[PDB]
RNA sequence: AAAUAUGUAAGAAGUCCUUGUUACUUAAUUGAACGUGGACAUUUGAAUGAAGAGCUUUUAGUGGGCCAUUUUUGGUAAGCA
RNA sequence: GAAUACUGCCAGCUGGGACUGAGGACUGCGACGUAAGUCAAGGAUGCUGGCAUAAUGGUUAUAUGCCGCCCGUCUUGAAACACGGACCAAGGAGUCUAACGUCUAUGCGAGUGUUUGGGUGUAAAACCCAUACGCGUAAUGAAAGUGAACGUAGGUUGGGGC
């Protein structure tokens, strides 16, 4: 017998492939495999592990994004690297030149990128031009942004939305949520 | 000519002075330990002759032997046992004397037998059943490299490196026994001794603290 | 655990600044082994004093061996005991040829005769009796009459083989 | 028929199954329940040190 | 039927101490708390006001909030399976400074002090605190300390 | 992908400390020690033999 | 007035030196809290261990218990409660 | 003045027995040798014999030694002097639907959804499509209503990657 200090067998909870069956994507797992083996560079281990990664954990990064992350100093050169989609945003009405390495572009989004004099790059001609990384910024979208995470942690006081269907007057804005029916919260 | 033997005599030149080394340490180690005994017999005896008595340095290391299973232990104890690292029955582990240390040994002396280990009984644990810890493995040590590459920095580059600072509880002993595996010992070949182990040695039992007589129970458990 | 060595067992005080050189309380212990013998020490400076292992410390412990163990010796022993419902003393003498086996045979004895385990007894004293008739036990005392001479009727000869072809006799 | 009223057997291995923790400590607590004339005083000092930092800064 | 009121079983632990009671002594007001500060709770029974619940007797928390009168005190207690942050607002008669935290200040302060001169004089000055280490050999003199003791002694009856 | 124990397989034990060579060739296991005539002193040996 | 059990602390979210913010505070260029800059070196301030550490969502069964050592209530007691 | 007991050490030598032989070119650490090589040094080889078939082995029946209470169920507790079950075949119990929560996959993405319907067709398929409509891109309030940049869409502290 032993005196088990820590659960037995347990799996590491990470993802060591792609819940797909994309071929293409399963090419770009193998591809960053290799890379992210035979090379040092973190970034090539960072985009092997976001290519795991699932829809909700991969939001969309809009090209507004991208323009603020090339107003930061010293990254107007660089390459923007999104591991998801790059979808469109008429918010913004100028867009610099630049290169972007992603998954998957929207119409608009690549539309807007070659407009602006720029290219829309895949991750494996990212991998071919720049193996260790070179000056990439690997750039993330809001996840707590998600209409789901509003509910989460539902309770008394936590100032959550409640899972409801009708929203209005009548719809659960009587006795727990005011003081003059009952009680509030 | 693919540039294959001038590597490999760089690689023996480079082992021969390594063992070099290794030989003038274990060299310089074995006349410490015969000064070390012969200067102790020699103090108790110039005491006998002045009429004085010798008190001896209190031991600073002990070896501990989990000898219960892992069923029915109170809290406290089981805590104790998962923090000197005796997970299961037979397991060793070597601790430093303090008294931080001797606490922990009083609260769990129902459950292991310890005592003060030897340099002979040290030599053969390491050298039969040391196993370090590297990368969260097991590793069989079987090699001076393995020791050297994981204990480099401490300046401990052989097996007989890592038994002086056991022996002698020097700067690095607690990365040098942590990197040291609990040595999984056998039951003993002559069995314990008493009809039952668990009461005290003291009182005819197995248990507690049975300061040299540990180096006889520990060689028949391995 | 019987097979009894007797050690001298010499402790003190810790020392002290207000204090230093304690005065080296000294005890004859009889125990198998050096570990039992300093825990006798301690228990005994425990009892007697208010002096306890993590107060005190050992400053020697010796085996005394017997001046002459080829030598026959009248023993007696002082001991306490405590019976099953009290505290008691008693003087035994024991026959014998050194002062450990003295002790082993008064341990059986009082194991025998009173249930008294080791846990319930105190040697007090063991004291070579110099000459005959200071010797007052009986028992003792008949050993010792000139020309002592007996037999031993009976000899029962164990037996190396499950069956005998020969009605064994107890001559001797 | 009458049951068990009440015990706390079992409870503390229960509670200890997947620990007990401490609540994680951050820098820069919250300002709830402290003094309101403080927490209106320290707006105003962290808006003008902030100025002063901004302004040498440039 | 049962009574779990706020003072339910303090009555002696609301006690003033023997020939303690009376008036608090002005080195209770005249201390001097800022946030960040270690104090222990103990209720002063005379004082109604302010009064911690008779949990936290004995519990050691950080100060949060100052005001007029009061300290507010944060306590981690353990309701479940984890800590719960529990703030309270105590008048200064039931607070008092933590003397451990007195000395590690010192502590921190000699620290400095013995850095600050090893770094010019006398270097590797090991700041660490170490354990009660196992004594070093000595040489026990006999001479006017003649070791003399007797066995243990006969049962007698003291009745 | 055997774990050979040394104390055996001198060949392993002189893998591991190259000292054993010099320890067997020159008898440290039984080295005899130099004769000393220091007597023990009266009072420790009266103390000894005290009751 | 014990024993056992129980709170907290043992630092980098730290310490020290200057001088900055404020509508709070002081008689005050006094403090309070938060800062800029500077200094502290690898023992970053006891021990042992750490099997990865944190975090989140969502959902099953369960919500009759019983036994033993010790403490303990009712009861003559109980394989009683 | 010696010996011996007891306890301990040897990186002292050696005899007998038992179980195991995992891997499958080489690499390494070593040792003995002036080297060249050799070896018990990152896991067994060499030599020899008999049989080449029911001989070994498998299955099966039996015997012998030891062990083995009747399953399912409710229950703190079942072999129970608790209940259901004489036997066998066949049938026999978490399904589909409307609406929905978390998670995952796919398409497109500030949009998205062809299939109410029209067109067409090799005709309940496949293919093509307008306007709407649903949800979403704005919240808040009982409501009348009003409705999201001071600032590189802020400061501080961490923070992967670059
Ligand atoms: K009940
Ligand atoms: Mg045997
Ligand atoms: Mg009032
Ligand atoms: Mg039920
Ligand atoms: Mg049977
Ligand atoms: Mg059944
Ligand atoms: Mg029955
Ligand atoms: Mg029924
Ligand atoms: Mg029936
Ligand atoms: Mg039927
Ligand atoms: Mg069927
Ligand atoms: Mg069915």
């Amino acid at each position: 017998g032993i005196d088990h200090t820590s659960k037995q067998h347990k799996r590491s909870g990470h993802r060591t492939a792609p819940k797909s069956d994309n071929v293409y994507l399963k090419l770009l797992v193998k591809l960053y495999t290799f890379l992210a083996r035979r090379t040092d560079a973190p970034f090539n281990k960072v985009v092997l592990k976001a290519l795991f990664l699932s829809k909700i954990n991969r939001p969309p990064v809009s090209v507004s994004r991208i323009a603020r992350a090339l107003k930061q100093e010293g990254a107007a050169n660089k390459t923007v690297v999104v591991v998801g989609t790059v979808t469109d945003d008429a918010r913004i009405f100028e867009f610099p030149k630049t290169t972007v390495a992603a998954l998957r572009f929207t119409a608009g989004a690549r539309a807007k990128i070659v407009k602006a004099g720029g290219e829309c790059i895949t991750l494996d001609q990212l991998a071919v031009r720049a193996p260790k990384g070179q000056n990439t910024l690997i750039l993330r979208g809001p996840r707590n942004s998600r209409e789901a995470v509003r509910h989460f942690g539902m309770g008394p006081h936590k100032g959550k939305a409640p899972r409801i269907l009708s929203t209005g007057r009548k719809f659960e804005r009587a006795r727990g949520r005011r003081r003059s029916k009952g009680f509030k919260v | 000519a693919e540039q294959v033997a001038a590597e490999r005599a760089a690689r023996k030149a480079a082992n021969k002075e390594k063992r070099a080394i290794i030989l003038e340490r274990n060299a310089a180690y074995q006349k410490e330990y015969e000064t070390a005994e012969r200067n102790i017999i020699q103090a108790k005896r110039d005491a006998k002759a002045a009429g004085s008595y010798y008190v001896e340095a209190q031991h600073k290391l002990v070896f501990v032997v989990r000898i219960k299973g892992i069923n029915k232990i109170p809290p406290k104890p089981r805590k104790v046992l998962q923090l000197l690292r005796l997970t299961r029955i037979n397991s060793g582990t070597f601790v430093k004397v303090t008294k931080a240390t001797l606490e922990l040994l009083k609260l769990i002396e129902p459950y292991v037998a310890y005592g003060y280990p030897s340099y002979s009984t040290i030599r053969q644990l390491v050298y039969k059943r040391g196993f370090g810890k590297i990368n969260k493995q097991r590793v069989p040590l079987s090699d001076n490299a393995i020791i050297e590459a994981n204990l480099g920095k401490y300046g401990i580059l052989s097996i007989d490196d890592l038994i002086h600072e056991i022996i002698t509880v020097g700067p690095h002993f607690k990365q040098a026994n942590n990197f040291l595996w609990p040595f999984k010992l056998s039951n003993p070949s002559g069995g314990w001794g008493v009809p039952r182990k668990f009461k005290h040695f003291i009182q005819g039992g197995s248990f507690g603290n049975r300061e040299e007589f540990i180096n006889k129970l520990v060689k028949s458990m391995n | 655990m019987a097979h009894f060595k007797e050690y001298q067992v010499i402790g003190r005080r810790l020392p002290t600044e207000s204090v230093p050189e304690p005065k080296l309380f000294r005890m004859r212990i009889f125990a198998s082994n050096e570990v039992i013998a300093k825990s006798r020490y301690w228990y005994f400076l425990q009892k007697l004093h208010k002096v306890k292992k993590a107060s005190g410390e050992i400053v020697s412990i010796n085996q005394i061996n017997e001046a002459h163990p080829t030598k026959v010796k009248n023993f007696g022993v002082w001991v306490r005991y405590d019976s099953r419902s009290g505290t008691h003393n008693m003087y035994k003498e024991i026959r014998d040829v050194s002062r450990v086996a003295a002790v082993e045979t008064l341990y059986q004895d009082m194991a025998a005769r009173h249930r008294a385990r080791f846990r319930s007894i105190h040697i007090l004293k063991v004291a070579e009796i110099e000459k005959t008739a200071d010797v007052k036990r009986q028992y003792v005392k008949q050993f010792l009459t000139k020309d002592l001479k007996f037999p031993l009727p009976h000899r029962v000869q164990k037996s190396t083989k499950t069956f005998s072809y020969k009605r064994p006799s107890t001559f001797y | 028929a009458k049951s068990k009223n009440h015990t706390a057997h079992n409870q503390t291995r229960k509670a200890h199954r997947n620990g007990i923790k401490k609540p994680k400590t951050y820098k820069y607590p919250s300002l709830k329940g402290v003094d309101p004339k403080f927490r209106r005083n320290h707006k105003h000092a962290l808006h003008g040190t902030a100025k002063a930092l901004a302004a040498a800064k440039k | 039927g049962k009574s779990h009121g706020y003072r339910s079983r303090t009555r002696y632990m609301f006690q003033r101490d023997f020939r303690k009671h009376g008036a608090v002594h002005l080195s209770t007001y005249l201390k001097v708390y800022k946030v960040g500060d270690i104090v222990d709770i103990k209720a002063n029974g005379s004082i109604q006001k302010g009064m911690p619940h008779k949990f936290y007797q004995g519990k050691t928390g950080v100060v949060y909030n100052v005001t007029k009168s009061s300290v507010g005190v944060i306590i981690n207690k353990m309701v479940g399976n984890r800590y719960l942050e529990k703030r309270l607002n105590l008048r200064v008669e039931h607070i008092k400074h933590s003397k451990c935290r007195q000395e590690f200040l010192e502590r921190v302060k000699a620290n400095a002090a013995k850095r600050a001169e090893a770094k010019a004089q006398g270097v590797a000055v090991q700041l660490k605190r170490q354990p009660a280490q196992p004594r070093e050999s000595r040489i026990v003199s006999t001479e006017g300390n003649v070791p003399q003791t007797l066995a243990p002694v006969p049962y007698e009856t003291f009745i | 992908v055997l774990k050979k124990n040394p104390l055996k397989n001198k060949q392993v034990l002189l893998r591991l400390n190259p000292y054993a060579k010099v320890f067997a060739a020159e008898k440290l296991g039984s080295k005899k020690a130099e004769k000393t005539g220091t007597k023990p002193a009266a009072v420790f040996t009266e103390t000894l033999k005290h009751d």
